[PDB]
């Protein structure tokens, strides 16, 4: 079939309606970004010669290349380590939560430190269970048991001390008042938080628990980590499966061409064997070098989300998943990060006749905040993202000028306190 | 006659365990759901060589013989199951049209309830047999079903094989060049196969 | 770390500087119990033998052939050969050995050896002196011939059927006494499989039914099907054997490998420096297990700092003080229970204007290379 | 030691032309390496078969050297993308973007040259000195709740 771009809309426009959400719902997506390679190391004598030393002394003729290989590997092995040390290392004390647990009714338990676990959290076990010839793995730098320390005290700062871990010492604040910042910081004037701080606390807690029955669910959520996973494994089987090829030699096993052959006809025929080992050796490699580039920038962008999206409350739209962010929970996850953004998403839409301004005593008179709106027969002004509607008064509205320059202005009284 | 040969006549293609793993590997195999002719005997071609099965309960099949004329002029096989031992023999034999049961030389060797499943191929001087045995519930075609078949005899011997005939409810099939894709399970038995020529999914 | 820096002077850092590898301490060979050896003695310690003007043809293949033995064995007066020594030709091959044999006079036997000159190597007991092997003799006045002599015998293309009557008698000189002779030429029909016992738990170079490897062998649980010898790891790779003479399953593991990497102060602050052998069991080498592998030349230590030089599974190493280098599991940092509660905030009374330095890499050195040049110069 | 970075991409180039170079010294196979010994010491025929093997390692090297300096100038690249978009955001602005101009609340940065780079320093107001206080979200009055 032909497909479909998605769900025709006529968005239902005119020069007086505005929609504004009369209710929200607080959304809790999971974003998932790799961090690190399987640090790697390959012996490329012992990988291209099998500690053959008829082998070995041919390939001292090709000079640098074995040694540079050895030196771009490490290259990337060393990167992986400052990959993952930019991403969760940005936090400069090692935070811990209080015994007690008062939270303005919000529930942490399933991403803080579960103490039966190594000491990672309930959704962390989730992620962590459901990623699954001279070669060598280098264990990472920091350990499982480190990242989860990391991402335990980056959302211990972020809960008990709002974004202030980030700009200097961490300063404890109420979290139903934190939350209040993170509603001011997206336009909602923070009432409407304190006013329905049970219900927000419930659709947060709520959302929570959809994480755990998601990563429950599918293991097709975290197809990015697994996906990397399964490319490091690839490229090292298909590096090992080419030990096996001729390269046009007699045999690929490097003690038949010496038993087979006399010395000057065997020399010939492993130069093969070591032309086409080098060759693949050389292309992994270059393939590792790229991919390493690739999870560099994967990295970059989790340490800037770090940074811009747990550490603090980005505005920028839908870097912190979509809706208006409030705030995102860094969890650990095999060979890289979880990012649980929270998000204030508006809901329940009423149509209403609206005016740029509204005349007086000929004085226009503009929303110092907000915009204007009519339920049919009064004039009310309302913050843009919650509907909240508000007498007219010169506390609410700023004079310019008189009615004859604005283009759809409107007459009401705007009562004077 | 003919008959569909379903999925069998697959083999352990070498002497090697694998296990819990999918192995591909290109070699002489009856190709899946090709015609096994079937026969109630004639002289019949070797080609790549041969698939050979007969539905028993009677043990009235008995032996082989093989090479380019099968009779005078050169070294040919003969192969007899006589019940105290399989016989083997490649000498330049002469014989009437194929000897019956009534109910120079180079080298030798000595070693329906039921189906007895057999593959036989030359290949760099070796001529190699497979074979498996197992209980059935229909008489007129081959089960459908899998068991792959294992290695016999691997004998050095070098001869020229074109023509083949059988001595004694029996199929033929030929073997060719194909590649499939093996099941080895948890104990290294072949458990299942893909002939990945057979269609698109198999590819 | 020096010459693999190609500097004299070294600075602070963990450098690869080698690779360690177990050393095979022995090698095994395995290969079945002996059978089938060829019958030699129709030909060795038979009475008698086929005419001088008429030799006869013999042949072997499925078989051992014991040409040690025969080389080594006392039944033989002598011995030359047209292709290599009996050393070489007792672990020779081909697809099958063929000979020929004949009883005369001793003398009337030398005019049949390969090379040689008479009737006997004119046509009557033909051999080439390029033969593909070897030839070979002894007397036999006690039964190729009567004490009224061998009157009933015959006497001189190769190795078959310049002729007429014997003449060779006991009673004679060695060139008239009575002997009996052979020579042979060139898979079937190989020498002797010549197997060792077998080593488990040692790092080994090994050879099973003439596949090789070096690796630590294992006993296994493995269960191999009955015409199985050997087992593969996922890429090709093979991880287990049978033994050919008791069919046990031998699993292999490979010879302990890794980088050796030198961790060092710089050369400047110190010539002390601690090694780490990547991945390797000190047991298989002050020494210290790491996870990262075995450490030696530095001191465990149960403190915690920032991270110095990175070893790897959490731990790093420093040079400290008098003064030696230490290493130890890195400290991520101060611990700090924030002091919150439902109803306390901490605010600022003061600032600092803080001045940090970022810097950022923004160009290469702007190489062009004339690749002609560079090539053919 | 605070410059690392710049004076770790002066030595990466210094080691890639350098290996480059070394790498002339290599025989790949051939009778010598320096490329006068085989014109002088072999005629056409046999002589052509040694610089076919100097050709195809030098060149090898090659597209090995300008492969790591493509994937090297990628690298770099995405460090002046970087470097551009903090001179735009953090020196001709004042970015809100959390640790992107150092750690602090930003405030404003002034560029310096270096060679093979820049160096920003980013001026930061960092709080200091708190005092612990009781707090609330709200306060009643005449019945009335106020917020700040
Ligand atoms: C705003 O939307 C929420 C749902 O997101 C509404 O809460 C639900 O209210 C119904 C009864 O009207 C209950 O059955 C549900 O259990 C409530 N859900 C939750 C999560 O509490 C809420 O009533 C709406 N508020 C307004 C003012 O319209
Ligand atoms: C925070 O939420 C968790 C669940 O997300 C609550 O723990 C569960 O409580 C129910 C009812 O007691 C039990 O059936 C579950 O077995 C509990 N799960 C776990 C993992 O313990 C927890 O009680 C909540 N805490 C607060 C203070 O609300
Ligand atoms: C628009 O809003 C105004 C004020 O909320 C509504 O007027 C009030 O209506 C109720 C009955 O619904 C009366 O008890 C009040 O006395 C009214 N107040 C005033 C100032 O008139 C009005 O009904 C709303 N109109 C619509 C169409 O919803
Ligand atoms: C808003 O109110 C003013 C009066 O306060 C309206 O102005 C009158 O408009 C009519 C038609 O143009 C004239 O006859 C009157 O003389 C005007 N009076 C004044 C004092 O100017 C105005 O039309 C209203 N505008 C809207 C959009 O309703
Ligand atoms: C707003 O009103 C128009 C009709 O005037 C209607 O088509 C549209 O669906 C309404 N939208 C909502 C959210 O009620
Ligand atoms: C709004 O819509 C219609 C069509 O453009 C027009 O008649 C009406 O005057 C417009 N009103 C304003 C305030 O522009
Ligand atoms: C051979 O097999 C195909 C199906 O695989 C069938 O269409 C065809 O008729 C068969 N040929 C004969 C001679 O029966
Ligand atoms: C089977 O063959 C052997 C010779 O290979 C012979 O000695 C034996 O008697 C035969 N047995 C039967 C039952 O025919
Ligand atoms: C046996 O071999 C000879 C040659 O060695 C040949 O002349 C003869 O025809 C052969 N006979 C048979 C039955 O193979
Ligand atoms: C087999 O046939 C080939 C020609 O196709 C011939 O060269 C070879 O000698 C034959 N070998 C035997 C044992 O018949
Ligand atoms: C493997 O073999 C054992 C007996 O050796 C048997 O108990 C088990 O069920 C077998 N498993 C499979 C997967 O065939
Ligand atoms: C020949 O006879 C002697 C008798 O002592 C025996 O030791 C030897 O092994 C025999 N050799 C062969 C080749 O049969
Ligand atoms: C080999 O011979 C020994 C006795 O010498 C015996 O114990 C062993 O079972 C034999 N092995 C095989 C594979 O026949
Ligand atoms: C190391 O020695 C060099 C001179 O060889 C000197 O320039 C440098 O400052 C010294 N560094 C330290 C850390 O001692
Ligand atoms: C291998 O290392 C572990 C600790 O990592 C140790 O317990 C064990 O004894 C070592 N193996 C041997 C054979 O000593
Ligand atoms: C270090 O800790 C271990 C237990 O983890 C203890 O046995 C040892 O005595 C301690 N050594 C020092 C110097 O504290
Ligand atoms: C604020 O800190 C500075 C040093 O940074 C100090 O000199 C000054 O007296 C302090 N002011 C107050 C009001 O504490
Ligand atoms: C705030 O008060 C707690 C005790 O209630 C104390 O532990 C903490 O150190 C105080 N913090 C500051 C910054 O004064």
């Amino acid at each position: 079939y032909t497909m479909s771009l998605g769900a025709e809309n006529s968005v239902a426009y005119s020069n007086n309606s505005i929609a504004i959400p009369t209710n929200f719902t607080i959304s809790v997506t999971t974003e998932i970004l790799p961090v690190s390679m399987t640090k790697t190391s390959v012996d490329c004598t012992m990988y291209i010669c099998g500690d053959s030393t008829e082998c070995s002394n041919l390939l001292l003729q090709y000079g640098s290349f074995c040694t540079q290989l050895n030196r771009a590997l490490t290259g990337i092995a060393v990167e992986q380590d400052k990959n993952t040390q930019e991403v969760f290392a940005q936090v400069k004390q090692i935070y811990k939560t209080p015994p007690i647990k008062d939270f303005g009714g919000f529930n942490f338990s399933q991403i803080l430190p579960d103490p039966s676990k190594s000491k990672r959290s309930f959704i962390e076990d989730l992620l962590f269970n459901k990623v699954t010839n001279g070669l060598t793995v280098l264990p990472p730098l920091l350990t499982d048991e480190m990242i989860a320390q990391y991402t335990s005290a980056l959302l211990a700062g972020t809960i008990t001390s709002g974004w202030t871990f980030g700009a200097g010492a961490a300063l404890q604040i109420p979290f139903a008042m934190q939350m209040a910042y993170r509603f001011n910081g997206i336009g909602v004037t923070q009432n409407v938080l304190y006013e329905n701080q049970k219900l927000i606390a419930n659709q947060f807690n709520s959302a929570i628990g959809k994480i755990q029955d998601s990563l429950s669910s599918t293991a097709s959520a975290l197809g990015k980590l697994q996906d990397v996973v399964n490319q490091n494994a690839q490229a090292l089987n298909t590096l090992v499966k080419q030990l096996s090829s001729n390269f046009g030699a007699i045999s690929s096993v490097l003690n038949d061409i010496l038993s087979r052959l006399d010395k000057v006809e065997a020399e010939v025929q492993i130069d093969r064997l070591i032309t086409g080992r080098l060759q693949s050796l050389q292309t992994y490699v270059t393939q590792q070098l790229i991919r390493a580039a690739e999870i560099r920038a994967s990295a970059n962008l989790a340490a800037t989300k770090m940074s811009e999206c747990v550490l603090g409350q980005s505005k920028r739209v839908d870097f912190c998943g979509k809706g208006y962010h409030l705030m995102s929970f860094p969890q650990s996850a095999p060979h890289g990060v979880v990012f649980l953004h929270v998000t204030y998403v508006p809901a329940q839409e009423k149509n209403f006749t609206t005016a740029p301004a509204i005349c007086h005593d000929g004085k226009a008179h503009f929303p110092r905040e907000g915009v204007f709106v009519s339920n049919g027969t009064h004039w009310f002004v309302t913050q843009r993202n919650f509907y909240e509607p508000q007498i007219i008064t010169t506390d609410n509205t700023f004079v310019s000028g008189n009615c004859d320059v604005v283009i759809g202005i409107v007459n009401n009284t705007v009562y004077d306190p | 006659a003919y008959t569909n040969s379903f999925t069998r006549g697959v083999y352990y293609p070498d002497k090697v365990f694998r296990s819990s793993v999918l192995h591909s590997t290109q070699d002489l195999f009856l190709p899946f759901f090709s015609n096994v002719t079937w026969f109630h005997n004639p002289v019949l071609p070797f080609n790549d060589g041969v698939y050979f099965a007969s539905t028993e309960k009677s043990n009235i099949i008995r032996g082989w013989i093989f090479g380019t004329t099968l009779d005078s002029k050169t070294q040919s096989l003969l192969i007899v199951n006589n019940a105290t031992n399989v016989v083997i023999k490649v000498c330049e034999f002469q014989f009437c049209n194929d000897p019956f049961l009534g109910v120079n030389c180079t080298f030798e060797y000595v070693s329906f309830k039921n189906l007895r499943e057999f593959v036989f191929k030359n290949i760099d001087g070796y001529f190699k047999i497979y074979s498996k045995h197992t209980p059935i519930n229909l008489v007129r075609d081959l089960p459908q079903g899998f068991s792959a078949l294992e290695p016999l005899v691997d004998l050095p011997i070098g001869i020229n094989i074109t023509r083949f005939q059988t001595l004694l409810a029996y199929y033929v099939g030929y073997l060719q060049p194909r590649t499939f894709l093996l099941k080895y399970n948890e104990n290294g038995t072949i458990t299942d196969a893909v002939d990945c020529a057979l269609d698109p999914l198999s590819e | 770390t020096k010459c693999t820096l190609k500097s004299f002077t070294v600075e602070k850092g963990i450098y690869q500087t080698s690779n360690f590898r177990v050393q095979p301490t022995e090698s095994i060979v395995r290969f079945p119990n002996i059978t089938n050896l060829c019958p030699f003695g129709e030909v060795f310690n038979a009475t008698r033998f086929a005419s001088v003007y008429a030799w006869n043809r013999k042949r072997i293949s499925n078989c051992v052939a014991d040409y040690s033995v025969l080389y080594n064995s006392a039944s033989f007066s002598t011995f030359k050969c047209y292709g290599v020594s009996p050393t070489k030709l007792n672990d020779l091959c081909f697809t099958n050995v063929y000979a020929d044999s004949f009883v005369i006079r001793g003398d009337e036997v030398r005019q049949i050896a390969p090379g040689q000159t008479g009737k006997i190597a004119d046509y009557n007991y033909k051999l080439p002196d390029d033969f593909t092997g070897c030839v070979i003799a002894w007397n036999s006045n006690n039964l190729d011939s009567k004490v009224g002599g061998n009157y009933n015998y015959l006497y001189r293309k190769p190795f078959e059927r310049p002729l007429q009557s014997y003449g060779f008698q006991p009673t004679n000189g060695v060139g008239y006494q009575p002997y009996r002779v052979v020579v042979l030429s060139f898979a079937t029909v190989c020498g002797p499989k010549k197997s060792t016992n077998l080593v488990k738990n040692k790092c080994v170079n090994f050879n099973f039914n003439g596949l090789t490897g070096t690796g630590v062998l294992t006993e296994s649980n493995k269960k191999f099907l009955p015409f199985q010898q050997f087992g593969r790891d996922i890429a090709d790779t093979t991880d287990a054997v049978r033994d050919p003479q008791t069919l046990e399953i031998l699993d292999i593991t490979p010879c302990s490998f890794g980088g050796v990497s030198v961790i060092t102060p710089g050369t400047n602050t110190s010539n002390q420096v601690a090694v780490l052998y990547q991945g390797v069991n000190c047991t298989e080498v002050n020494v210290f297990q790491t996870r990262a592998g075995c450490l030696i030349g530095a001191e465990h230590v149960n403190n915690s700092y920032e991270c110095d030089i990175p070893i790897g599974a959490g731990i790093c190493a420093s040079y400290q003080t008098s003064q030696s280098i230490i290493a130890y599991t890195m400290s991520l940092g101060a611990e700090n229970s924030v002091a919150y509660s439902n109803n306390s905030i901490a605010i600022p009374t003061n600032f600092t204007i803080s001045v940090t330095t970022e810097i950022l890499p923004v160009s290469m050195t702007k190489t062009s290379v004339d690749c002609t040049m560079y090539i053919c110069g």
